[PDB]
């Protein structure tokens, strides 16, 4: 009876690491090889890397180099990968599983492992609503801006950012600092708020507008966009 | 994963009416011989395979009297049985891989004259 | 009359580097930074880095840590983004931007970087459609996996598994080499395909056969996984 | 990329009516004081604070003499202007903060007595 059973769930500030066991039994451990397997919430599976613990012989996935480590103790039939400098990317659920050099077959039910906030690294999750905004002619159009984190700097400025894509073309800066217009930009555009909730207000919306608004946050390294909101007549 | 009790080379001379290039598996785990596959390569291409699922030999021509013994598979032993004209046409590198269900490994032999 | 032209688009081989530049005009090039921003096809803007070409002071995303190095050149006011090690996931546009500390304002026209296959390290794009496949018990369904290159390994064999995530389960192996099942596996499941072009075949769906169907290749490093097909009643 | 000409402490004595904070911007290219925000800061709190947009200037209470010369922001210079009792009240480091539409920076000024 092949069973593969890992560490409970983990919750890990950015810039952390975690280590994800995955104990084997019902099989001799030094005659497979095992594989380990991520899937960011809403994605594909993503193959990390392998091990063959008859010779500690590892192949990796170039995407994790210097981060992942996967070793196995063949006295514990356990297996182990160990992820550093863990950024906001890294959330997902981390499967361990047995297999041959090409193939995996069994696999464990999986560890979560959710990236959070409050470190050195992570990403401030930008959050626009709605992501689709028909409107005529003339009609206002708003724009919504949530940010996971607050966006005032230690200096206590604000600094988040409106941007618009035009189709077929680059990006062009609207509003700069919260609610501050840039330089050509009309007095219909207009942006409000404070703390992590923000707004850009169109208040006659024309043919010209039509494109993608990003807001985006330039507080915390790294600097995050938005999922982008599509305007259209 | 699969284990070979590695041979560097073996001999042989024109008294051997048959021939045979050794290939055991140490850590051969299947019950049925469906879940096996064996692939013997000559300087690149194969000269016999078995697949255990369709229960069916191939052979090129000029390797007619290639075989190995199914019997033995499940204990390990896939060695590649010929005759000596088979053997005296095509003396090198011969490469026995085997594969069980997702397991799978290969290893080599020299086939020489004495 | 701000205007920033970069180089022509390029198209490297997985685990080449590019370097794409950026000639500024119109302002004084020494007291402004420089941002590279790049947007994947159908994704956001990601942030990569940033220089102020006065002091050569550079902050980079952690996430192209020794990978992206951003120089400047002041007597040609023309900037630079070499991002070495290139992956599929690093084929995206790419522009500069003008700004200051913690906001773009003037973009460049942007650069395509493609990431082509041949190369050492490159993803091997598996597609499959369709996406979502409805169907009544008995029905018969068909899922088909076409690859980038021939999953055809130097030993002749073909590394392409299927496997099926049941909502809310592990995934699980159904065809390996192509067309070889499982041990568990139903008869009902057939796996077929040479080259390029891979078909799974279900000759009647059951109830227990919902779920999420990935096929894999395991020839060529990093082993990469199929976007998914959701199958449903 | 606002860069500054620093100045680590100016001193004062009882003779200073006015007290000056030196803080001046060597690659300021504003052509309008619209476009330029100027914020002092004194233990952390906004003594002073200029919106170029809007053409005001706020202080709090303890700093009602605190003010800037806006005819030479232009020039790069924000310095600070206190009589002699914001300034007895206030000794510390001071935060010349100057903004110039999405150009930014700031230096910091120790007003210390003689
Ligand atoms: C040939 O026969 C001899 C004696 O039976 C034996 O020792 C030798 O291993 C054989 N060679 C091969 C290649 O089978
Ligand atoms: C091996 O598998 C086949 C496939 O169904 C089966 O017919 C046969 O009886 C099995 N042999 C043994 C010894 O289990
Ligand atoms: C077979 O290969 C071995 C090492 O791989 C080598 O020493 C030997 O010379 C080869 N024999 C022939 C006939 O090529
Ligand atoms: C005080 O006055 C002296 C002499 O006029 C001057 O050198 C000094 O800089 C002044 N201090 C301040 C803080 O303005
Ligand atoms: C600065 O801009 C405002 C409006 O943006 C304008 O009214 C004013 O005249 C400008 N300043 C000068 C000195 O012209
Ligand atoms: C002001 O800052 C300087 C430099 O950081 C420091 O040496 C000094 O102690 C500070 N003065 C006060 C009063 O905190």
């Amino acid at each position: 009876q092949v069973q593969l059973v890992q560490s409970g769930a983990e919750v890990k500030k950015p810039g952390a690491s975690v280590k994800v066991s995955c104990k084997a039994s019902g099989y001799t451990f030094t005659n497979y090889n095992m594989h380990w397997v991520r899937q960011a919430p809403g994605q594909r599976l993503e193959w990390m890397g392998t091990i063959y613990p008859g010779n500690d012989d590892t192949s990796y996935n170039q995407k994790f180099k210097d981060r992942v480590t996967i070793t196995a103790d063949t006295s514990a039939s356990t297996a182990y990968m160990e992820l550093s400098s863990l950024r906001s990317e890294d959330t997902a659920v981390y499967y361990c599983a047995r297999g041959g050099y090409r193939a995996m077959d069994y696999w464990g039910q999986g560890t979560l492992v959710t990236v959070s906030s409050g470190g050195s690294g992570g990403d401030i999750v930008m959050t626009q609503s709605p992501l689709s905004l028909p409107v005529t002619p003339g009609e206002p159009a708003s724009i919504s801006c949530r940010s996971s984190q607050s966006i005032v700097y230690s200096n206590g400025n604000t600094y988040l950012g409106w941007y618009l894509q035009k189709p077929g073309q680059s990006p062009q800066l609207l509003i700069y600092k919260v609610s501050n217009r840039f330089s050509g930009v009309p007095d219909r555009f207009s942006g409000s708020g404070s703390g992590t909730d923000f707004t850009l207000k169109i208040s006659r919306v024309e043919a010209e507008d039509v494109g993608v608004y990003y807001c985006f946050q330039g507080s915390h390294v790294p600097y995050t966009f938005g999922q982008g909101t599509k305007l259209e007549i | 994963q699969l284990l070979f009790n590695k041979t560097k080379s073996v001999d042989f001379t024109f008294g051997n009416d048959t021939v045979v290039i050794p290939c055991f598996v140490t850590n051969m785990e299947a019950q049925n011989t469906t879940e096996v596959y064996v692939k013997w390569k000559f300087k690149g291409r194969d000269i016999y395979t078995f697949d255990g699922a369709l229960n069916k030999s191939t052979v090129p021509t000029d390797f007619s009297s290639a075989k190995i013994e199914v019997s033995q598979l499940l204990k390990g032993d896939a060695s590649l049985k010929m005759d000596k004209s088979d053997a005296v046409s095509h003396t090198g590198n011969y490469t026995c891989e085997v594969t069980e269900l997702t397991r799978e490994g290969e290893t080599i032999i020299e086939l020489k004259y004495r």
